[PDB]
């Protein structure tokens, strides 16, 4: 059983699952500080 | 480029409507922030072609502003005075900007007020709010801001006190300011812009060194002696500190334009003699609740740890003239014990060391 | 990982028996162009980092080949070199390799400090070089962007070496204008981001030199919205072209860096409105006005959070908000599928933001922005995922 | 030719009053005297 | 004596015509396709006339464009060209092909201040497309000021009697021109 | 034998102009640029040609006085670029999208920042390709024709005129 060969299925392993899919947003934020106003505001 | 005449025209323009709105109290924290941000690199080389009497009004303006904070003397008003205090660091930054950026400007576009209102101004806020809050030896975001701030500060100050002559009683705070902050912790930075600051200082005027050696005698004892903190000027292979403001002091002064080359290597060895002589004799014999034997040999690990580099000449005529100085120093009868048996110890470890290296 | 591990032992007895590193290096490299199965190196370094790392730390005979080769053995000379890198700065290897999360030892410790020293005090002479060299080569640009990510800023101040700094800020420069794959242009941003580090006395040259590359950046969009907004070419092909090229770098940079005291989102609205009035504006270009905008919106949110919020910039963001969600509502129907799913993620993204939850933690000025959308709204995105979303079947 | 040679020494006395540096005060554009002799008997003054 | 023009005329341009006329030497001697010899007409340089006053002005203006070989067709140039190429001689060769010529359409300045040098050149006018390609497009100014204002302000490159070019893309070349290194006197002496 | 003495002189005069205005004349483009790569030293000097000794002066004023000092010397004819009145057009950058060559201006470096829109008139549009093939291939398939140049040097421009050496 191979490891993923390539960096694309590695970096969606990397944000997949449906709990890391499913507590970022779909546009990644590249500062943290528009990380706050996202993470916060998810009871 | 040649000019560029867009973002220059853009600052032209800001500068024209901002001292117009003022003369007919204060500026506002964003303008002065993008005014300096834009005098830095944009008006690196764009300061030029201006009305200078407009200069001469602006800076009036500002030093006027400034005075505001001269002696600041300093859960909501806490808050207003550190805004002060972030205000007129920033002006500050301006106007050590405006003063040296370009290659040249006319005379007397810069008086000695200026020079002395950042200089009492860093003293005083530095030495009362920056040692207190970084270490309780002596005693937010805005506390590295400010911090960061003095640093650009007292670099670009230094930059322009080398470039023109001043008057002797700014030397004397700015000297101060100057060699203050070497004697605590975590000023890293300050300390190698300082050493910059001091040993133009040391270059220019030829007669202040024997008050500016003294003064840096005074206050041995609050030296450091802490094992973190104490090499941190980097070259693995880290030195003191103290031993390195001293040794580019003693190489800076040669004044390269015949009878040059000989009466400049003869004042360097002067100095040295001198620095050496009473460094060794206040050193020796064990005074009064003080002892000076563990700074001196810091002093020479660092010495013998620094013996053969490209950019690190004079160390070998400190080792020369140390060497004769403890052999006719250690061999008459005439002082004490204890500091011929120091004596004699340095000499014997700097042998070793020596033999080692060869 | 153990299988892997005992592998990599294998490896190292079977075939490995500064320049005689070198050698060994060329025979990994045609290990690495003969196994047909992977074309990255991360878990070659990875199988092998527990027993051959000192061989892995021989960057100064890498350096050494570098200067003075097929040259598809040096782009993956490059990326092996990136994998180890990455390697030596976290302790944990990539994702599905490691069964523990977290794994610390005190000689990790330190030896993750010294690497730390040593990478920074190469790569600070070592890399303009490399981008002089490889400028025309994006893969190798877009590899190499992820070493200063790792960097002790500090060496910066205590080396003495603004100037190599200096260095590295023209030539990244120069790159930056002679690429247009998007990739390079976020790893130059994220760059740009981890310099501007404020807890380090570097941040305001780089700043400075910033704010010029954005008058730069300005200029080009002041003359992209003119030609545009006059007659002009009418809509050449090769104006189109210019102007995406441009929006594409103003997007990536936008992205990491609050540019609201430039008000860029004007343009963009200009242009935006007007085609969809013609209905027949560049794919590209459409979907890049949409994200800067978006981005432009974010950050001028950021800002309200500070502590004194006037009311009269609180009213002229509701107002922005509301415009474009009624712009992004009138395009949500354009022709064009890319911009159907970005203005799809973008739209969700702001309900996301201003929901009603929004004013909930201890927020004043908040409550006014909150909006719901129009039930008409809620059946049309519903048609729209159904169309877009759920098909199974060829 | 005396021209040239005029010229030389008055950019010598430039030269000269850019590097001095003599750092003016407040009361300077007010004191303004145009004579160049009673303007050397106040600097003989102030020699004094 | 009659060497000297070989002298000014540079080895690299006189092996090409040496070996240019070794090729139609070629054509000759073997007897067939005689329409390249009956529609091979010269080099530029024997098609006109100019005044003594402008040769070294007409000369830089063509530089080597002198050396143009007119003929009727591209046959012609073919043929040369594949013996050339077979018989491995020495570079180059210039034609200029009747059936090809593409020129320009320009209008000339009504300006006082320079003369059209096509008003003071001497040529066959069954080369008309030839000449008006070689020499139909640069003017003749006053001065240098006036050879850069009208460049600037026209396009059309421009020269002084005294060597100052200006292009009609900013390019500028200049140095000492001689007299007796000129071509074009001596061939009218003779 | 004669030449090398005449080239003696040549470059002689050359150094004795460029000390003569010190400022204005900055020096040949050898001097004040560099090829990235050693690779491709040969097509860009196989470009360049004749612009290989060109000197780059700040205005015309300056380049015609040496000119004249020049005449006095009995020099070759020399290029001077003025950048006050250079003529230049801006980079046409929408090739860079062709996916196999690359423009050539980007195989140089220049230390100084004024010469680049000289290195933009000298260069224009030319295209640095792979191979041959595809240089010959990219260089004449499209309705438009391609400035294009293949690394042994065979240089092939829009207009459609060849040249070589």
């Amino acid at each position: 059983d191979l490891a993923p060969p390539t960096k694309k299925l590695m970096m969606w392993k990397e944000t997949g699952g449906v709990e890391k899919l499913f507590s970022l947003p779909a546009q990644p934020l590249w500062n943290n500080r528009l990380l706050k106003l996202f993470t916060r505001c998810l009871t | 480029m040649m000019d560029s005449s867009t973002f220059k025209r853009f600052t032209a323009s800001i500068e024209n409507i901002l001292d117009n709105l003022e003369d007919m109290l204060l500026l506002g924290k964003h303008q002065l922030n993008e005014l300096g941000s834009e005098s830095a690199k944009i008006k690196a080389m764009g300061i030029m072609d201006k009305l200078s009497t407009d200069k001469t009004v602006k800076v009036l303006n500002i030093l006027e502003k400034n005075i505001q904070d001269g002696s600041k003397l300093s859960e909501r008003l806490w808050r207003d005075l550190i805004m002060e205090r972030v205000t007129k660091s920033a002006d500050a930054c301006l106007t050590t900007i405006n003063i040296m950026t370009s290659p040249n400007m006319p005379k007397a576009v810069y008086i000695e007020d200026v020079i002395e209102r950042v200089i009492q101004y860093t003293k005083f806020h530095l030495q009362n709010t920056l040692y207190p809050q970084y270490d309780p030896v002596y005693r937010q975001r805005v506390i590295v801001m400010l911090y960061n701030k003095v640093c650009d500060i007292v670099s670009s100050l230094s930059e322009l006190l080398e470039i023109q002559l001043l008057t002797d009683t700014t030397i004397l705070q700015v000297s101060s300011m100057g060699i203050t902050p070497f004697f605590v912790e975590n000023v890293s930075e300050l300390q190698l812009c300082a050493i910059k600051l001091v040993t133009a200082v040391f270059s220019r005027y030829e007669k202040h060194r024997q008050l500016i050696l003294e003064e840096i005698f005074t206050s041995l004892a609050r030296l450091p002696t802490s094992k973190r903190s104490l090499r941190n000027f980097r070259l693995p292979m880290y030195i003191q500190m103290v031993t390195a403001l001293v040794l580019q002091l003693i190489q800076c002064v040669v004044h390269l334009p015949d009878v040059v080359i000989t009466n400049s290597y003869e004042t360097a060895m002067r100095t040295a003699q001198n620095f050496l002589s009473i460094f060794l004799k206040k050193c020796g014999s064990k005074q009064g609740e003080e002892d000076y034997r563990p700074l001196f040999e810091n002093f020479v690990q660092d010495l013998l740890s620094t013996v053969n580099k490209p950019e690190w000449p004079a160390a070998e005529l400190l080792l020369s003239l140390l060497g004769r100085l403890l052999v006719h120093q250690f061999s008459n009868k005439s002082t004490e014990m204890a500091l011929r048996v120091a004596s004699l110890d340095y000499l014997g470890t700097v042998a070793a060391r020596l033999r080692k290296d060869a | 990982r153990p299988v892997a591990v005992a592998a990599g032992e294998f490896l190292h007895k079977k075939l490995f028996s500064n320049s005689p590193n070198g050698n060994l290096i060329r025979m990994l490299v045609l290990f690495f162009l003969e196994s047909e199965l992977h074309e990255h190196a991360a878990y070659l370094v990875d199988s092998l980092w527990e027993s051959s790392q000192e061989l892995l730390k021989d960057w100064e005979c890498m350096t050494e080949l570098l200067l003075e080769m097929s040259d598809r053995q040096e782009s993956a000379l490059i990326e092996l070199m990136v994998c180890t890198i990455r390697q030596a700065a976290e302790a944990h290897p990539p994702v599905g390799r490691g069964t523990g999360k977290r794994v610390l030892t005190a000689k990790e410790r330190k030896t993750q400090i010294d690497d730390r020293n040593k990478l920074t005090e190469h790569f600070i002479i070592t890399l303009p070089m490399l981008l002089s060299k490889y400028s025309a080569d994006a893969e190798k640009v877009a590899n190499l962007l992820q070493i200063p990510q790792y960097f002790d800023l500090e060496i910066y101040s205590t080396g003495r070496m603004e100037k190599h700094l200096d260095a590295l800020l023209k030539q990244i420069k120069f790159v930056v204008e002679k690429h247009v794959e998007s990739d390079v242009l976020e790893a130059c941003s994220k760059t740009y981001s981890i310099l501007c580090s404020e807890e380090y006395t570097i941040q305001n040259r780089v700043d400075i030199a910033r704010s010029q590359l954005i008058d730069e950046f300005v200029d080009r969009f002041n003359h992209s919205v003119e030609d545009l907004l006059q007659e002009g070419e009418e809509a050449d092909d090769d104006d189109i072209y210019n102007v995406l090229s441009t929006l594409k770098r103003l997007t990536s940079f936008h992205n990491a860096h609050d540019l609201t005291k430039w008000d860029l989102f004007g343009n963009c609205y200009r242009l935006l409105k007007t085609g969809i009035e013609h209905g027949a504006m560049p794919e590209q270009i459409v979907v890049q006005a949409l994200q800067c905008s978006h981005y432009s919106i974010l950050w001028q949110l950021v800002k309200i959070t500070d502590g004194s919020p006037s009311k009269e910039d609180l009213l002229v963001l509701r107002k922005t908000v509301k415009s474009f969600l009624a712009v992004c509502q009138q395009c949500l129907s354009n022709v064009n599928t890319p911009v159907k799913e970005q203005a799809f993620m973008l739209l969700c993204d702001l309900l996301m933001i201003f929901s009603h939850q929004l004013m909930t933690g201890g927020r004043e000025g908040l409550q006014p922005l909150v909006f719901n959308p129009d039930t008409g709204l809620q059946s049309e995105l519903l048609s729209f995922v159904m169309d877009h979303v759920f098909i199974d079947q060829d | 030719n005396r021209q040239g040679m005029l010229l030389k020494k008055k950019e010598e006395c430039m030269k000269k009053i850019r590097e001095l540096g003599s750092l003016p005060q407040e009361a300077f554009e007010k004191y303004q005297t145009l004579s160049l002799k009673q303007l050397f008997r106040k600097l003989e003054q102030c020699n004094t | 004596k009659q060497q000297l023009l070989r002298a000014a005329t540079g080895k690299a341009i006189l092996n090409g015509i040496d070996s240019i006329n070794k090729v139609l030497d070629h054509f000759r001697r073997k007897g067939i396709n005689q329409h390249v010899q009956n529609g091979y007409h010269g080099i530029v340089m024997n098609n006109f006339e100019c005044e003594p006053a402008f040769y070294t002005c007409v000369e830089v203006t063509a530089g080597n464009r002198l050396f143009y070989h007119i003929v009727d067709s591209d046959e012609v140039s073919t043929k040369i060209l594949m013996e050339f190429n077979k018989m491995n001689l020495p570079g180059e060769v210039t034609f200029l092909p009747l059936n090809k010529l593409d020129v320009r359409d320009t209008a000339y300045p009504e300006t006082n201040d320079a003369i059209p040098m096509i008003s003071k050149l001497r040529y066959n006018p069954r080369f008309d497309k030839a000449f008006k390609h070689v020499f139909g497009k640069t003017l003749i100014c006053r001065s240098m000021e006036v050879s850069t204002q009208l460049a600037r302000a026209f396009t059309m490159d421009c020269i002084t009697l005294e060597g100052d070019q200006v292009s009609h893309r900013g390019a500028l070349t200049g140095g000492y021109y001689d007299t007796r290194k000129s071509r074009l006197e001596l061939q009218k002496d003779v | 034998r004669q030449e090398s003495s005449r080239q003696q002189r040549k470059a002689e005069i050359m150094e004795s102009i460029k000390r003569l205005y010190p400022g204005s004349v900055y020096g040949r483009l050898i001097d004040l640029c560099q090829p990235t790569q050693k690779k491709y030293q040969i097509a860009v000097t196989k470009v360049l040609g004749k612009n290989m000794d060109a000197i780059i002066v700040d205005s015309e004023k300056t380049g015609r006085d040496c000119i004249q000092y020049i005449k006095e010397q009995r020099g070759e004819p020399e290029t001077f670029l003025p950048l006050d009145y250079l003529e230049v057009k801006p980079t046409d950058e929408k090739l860079r999208e062709l996916k196999g060559a690359k423009l050539v201006i980007d195989v140089i470096r220049y230390e100084p920042p004024h010469i680049k829109k000289a290195l933009q008139y000298a260069c224009g549009n030319a295209l640095v390709c792979d191979n041959v093939e595809d240089a010959r291939r990219i260089a004449f398939g499209g309705h438009q024709r391609h400035k294009t140049v293949a690394l042994d040097g065979t240089l092939f421009q829009k207009s459609g005129v060849i040249s070589g050496g």
